[PDB]
RNA sequence: UAGUGAACCAGUACCGUGAGGGAAAGGUGAAAAGCACCCCGGAAGGGGAGUGAAAUAGAUCCUGAAACCGUGUGCCUACAACAAGUCAAAGCUCGUUAAUGAGUGAUGGCGUGCCUUUUGUAGAAUGAACCGGCGAGUUACGAUUGCAUGCGAGGUUAAGUC
RNA sequence: AUCCGGGAGUCAGACUGCGAGUGAUAAGAUCCGUAGUCGAAAGGGAAACAGCCCAGACCACCAGCUAAGGUCCCAAAAUAU
RNA sequence: GGUGUAGUGGUAGGAGAGCGUUCUAAGGGCGUUGAAGGUCGAUCGUGAGGACGGCUGGAGCGCUUAGAAGUGAGAAUGCCG
């Protein structure tokens, strides 16, 4: 049995997947599967540092237009949950950076709970 | 029954070959483990 | 119709890249300043290529055109040929070997 | 209009006549959803709620069902001897909105 | 792939800011004017875009450093040749270029390639007058 | 690169005084109909014109991959420390096995290759210049155990003749 | 958990907390008991760090709550009382 | 076979089920209106892998069931070009 067309189609799929590297790779089929395998290793690293990445932004961002409205940057986290109101932080990064009116109404409502 | 059959059920295994790269859970060094006379070539001593 | 005649030359005993330094000096130029060009150059590869753009200018001539005063060399190439292979007694008797080189010259000549 | 809608565990605005990305819904291509819980409406004065804004229920129709890219998600361990492999890919349904709160 | 604001080079509008430094410490002159040339205390970051604002500091001259430091917080140079350490400052930068005082606010900052034109946008003067009049500045109350 | 070392003028060429050692190298098309004649050039080589279904089958002649060397161009690059990727992403160009499209990438986060051997590796332990081909648990005779099949207080042939 | 059979690897281990010995109550020393981690363990913290504190990844998502450790700026959260 | 509860890190190694190459047999098929091989593609499956279309190419090759092996390459200070 001879080896005819089995390497050629592994070695090949390698390549295809690796169209865009600086350097030689594109036209080496050892020094080419290695930075798939280490790319491999950041798509797993990095499909679980979008999740943190986000709550980062979006926490900037409600600290900065909550500090507009007099509050700390935390208060409201305290005050929405002693008034029951659970919105996700990214909703909340939208509303702070579009809605000023609808903001001001959930900031003042969180100021009027922990008022007591 | 014609040509174009049948075994047993459970009448015939298929094997295992061993040596044949990671992922069977029998390539390098084949079911033998690390150095020692049972892993170099006809090693082993006699019965007994 | 149809313009740019071709011409080449094949398994020319120059170096490869010893010949790419003349052609640099010719690309894109007009076919009255490329042959004054060629002529005072003291390199091997200038007495070759003044050959290969006079027999494409022919060619351009007596098979298809007029206006030799028009045309314009817009393409031009060196490709790498196949290589004979010899040897060589270097010291303390061991031996090295050497290349020889050839290559393949083209020149496309359109109007304009 | 506006509309922060608990749908699976994640929670999207809405408008009328757009669509959204949603996991799956288990209703046939071409039929009736009834999102029930609203958070915030919108438009000009706002109605914030205590969760789920009683009144508010916003209706929207399924195209189709169909899938995300494949996640290829192979992993080693260096100078040691391993290889899993495996390949995902998700359901998803679109919805077309229609008639936030009635 | 969902809707969050990723800010473009040429929307963010920015503003020209007054800060006095009479009798503040340089710790905390250099942390709210380093928080503001971020593009913090805005909504509308991005980690790219320069969403930042223009900083302009008066009177460096009367900054105050607190208890001991005035003949103490020995900065250092050297200038890579053997033998080549210069302590030559000591709290005397409060007399003689006040400005340059430009390095407790470069250390503040990434040094990135948005650390390199954040810090562009201080204009450090050890005086009491601008000569940026013509582009209307704002004042800053510190009570942080 | 298999099959004799040897498909071809091979125990030859070549190596050692000698006994001895010992290679590489198959394929045009059906038919040589293997390019008359013209032009450039000292020639080699080429462009027309023809033969031919095809000459990008023109004699190193079926198909013609990879390293390697060139030409033209859509996007980017001259204040920048980079295991060379991935995640996020403005602009510019393009239009597919129609779908939650393709190329390129200003800028930001995170991040010390692959094997073998070791209590321990990024190691400054040890191997690879690159690409392609070849290149390692098999068979005969016995022993033992699991599974299956036919008979079952019985089972079963061997050498040998047609 | 025991019994009857088919098939192996392993006999160079490390450091940390706690009892001892030789040592100079010196060593990332050496040699023993005893528990954990590493070997065969990825993720968070201690600037970076196999062995220390928290915790064991079938897979996807631009959702939520806490541990160890933290909250002026690089860098997310109190310039908290 | 809806639906519950539980589980799914891993080296030496033990166990189970599949992908792919060449040949043999039987059945059913394709091919000068273009087979094998090569190149490009934005396609399908959980995996090894399989289709379809565009160009090149010029005489053989797939599919189903069972069988037999010179049955799979990235490393030997590997051998040949």
């Amino acid at each position: 049995v001879k080896g005819g067309t089995v390497t050629r189609k592994r070695r090949k799929k390698v390549l295809k997947l690796a169209k865009g590297y600086y350097g030689s790779k594109h036209t080496l089929f050892k020094s080419a599967k290695e930075q798939v395998m280490n790319s491999y290793y950041y798509a797993f690293r990095d499909r679980r540092q979008k999740k943190r990445d986000f709550r980062k932004l979006w926490i900037a961002r409600i600290n900065a237009a909550a500090r507009m409205n007099g509050l700390s940057y935390s208060k409201l986290m305290h005050g929405l949950k002693l008034a029951e109101i659970d919105i996700n932080r990214k909703m909340l990064a939208d509303l702070a950076v579009n809605d000023a009116a609808a903001f001001t109404a959930l900031a003042e409502q969180a100021k009027d709970a922990l008022s007591k | 029954m014609k040509l174009h059959l049948k075994p047993a059920e459970g009448s015939r295994q298929v094997r295992n070959r061993v040596g044949r790269g990671t992922s069977s859970g029998n390539g390098k060094t084949a079911g033998r483990g690390q150095k020692g006379q049972k892993a170099r070539s006809g090693g082993g001593v006699r019965l007994g | 119709q149809i313009t740019s005649a071709k011409a080449t030359a094949k398994t020319v005993r120059t170096s490869p890249r010893k010949a790419r330094l003349v052609i640099d000096l010719i690309r894109g130029k007009s076919v009255a300043d490329a042959i004054s060009i060629l002529k005072f150059t003291p390199n091997k590869s200038a007495g070759i290529i003044e050959k290969v753009l006079m027999s494409a200018v022919a060619n351009a001539e007596n098979n298809f055109d007029l206006d030799v005063e028009s045309l314009v060399v817009s393409e031009a190439f060196v490709n790498e040929g196949p290589t004979m292979k010899r040897f060589r007694p270097r010291a303390k008797g061991s031996a090295s070997p050497i290349n020889k080189r050839t290559s393949h010259i083209t020149v496309v000549v359109t109007e304009k | 209009m506006y509309a922060i809608i608990k749908t699976g565990g994640k929670q999207v605005k809405v408008e009328v006549g757009q669509a959204i990305y949603v996991e799956k819904l288990n209703v046939e291509a071409g039929e009736k959803v009834v999102f029930d819980e609203v958070i915030l409406v919108g438009g000009e004065s706002t109605k914030v709620g205590a969760p789920t804004v009683a009144g508010a229920t916003v209706e929207g129709t399924v195209e189709k069902h169909g899938k995300q890219k494949k996640v290829v998600t192979f992993q080693y361990k260096p100078k040691k001897h391993s290889h899993r492999k495996q390949g995902h890919r998700q359901p998803y349904t679109k919805v077309m909105i229609e008639a936030i709160n009635a | 792939m969902r809707t969050t604001y990723m800010a473009k080079a040429g929307e963010v509008e920015r503003k020209w800011y007054v800060v006095d430094a009479t009798d503040v410490p340089l710790g905390r002159l250099s942390a709210v004017v380093a928080s503001v040339l971020r593009g913090k205390n805005k909504p509308t970051f991005t980690p790219h875009v320069d969403t930042g604002d223009f900083v302009i500091v008066i009177n460096a001259d009367k900054v105050k450093l607190t208890g001991k430091k005035a003949t103490d917080k020995i900065y250092y140079r050297h200038s890579m040749y053997p033998g080549g350490l210069k302590s030559v400052t000591a709290g005397e930068l409060r007399d003689k270029n006040s400005r340059r005082l430009e390095t407790s606010v470069k250390g503040m900052l990434p040094k990135n390639t948005l650390g390199r034109k954040q810090f562009t946008k201080l204009n450090v003067y050890g005086g009491a007058e601008h000569p940026h009049a013509a582009q209307q500045p704002e004042v800053l109350d510190i009570t942080n």
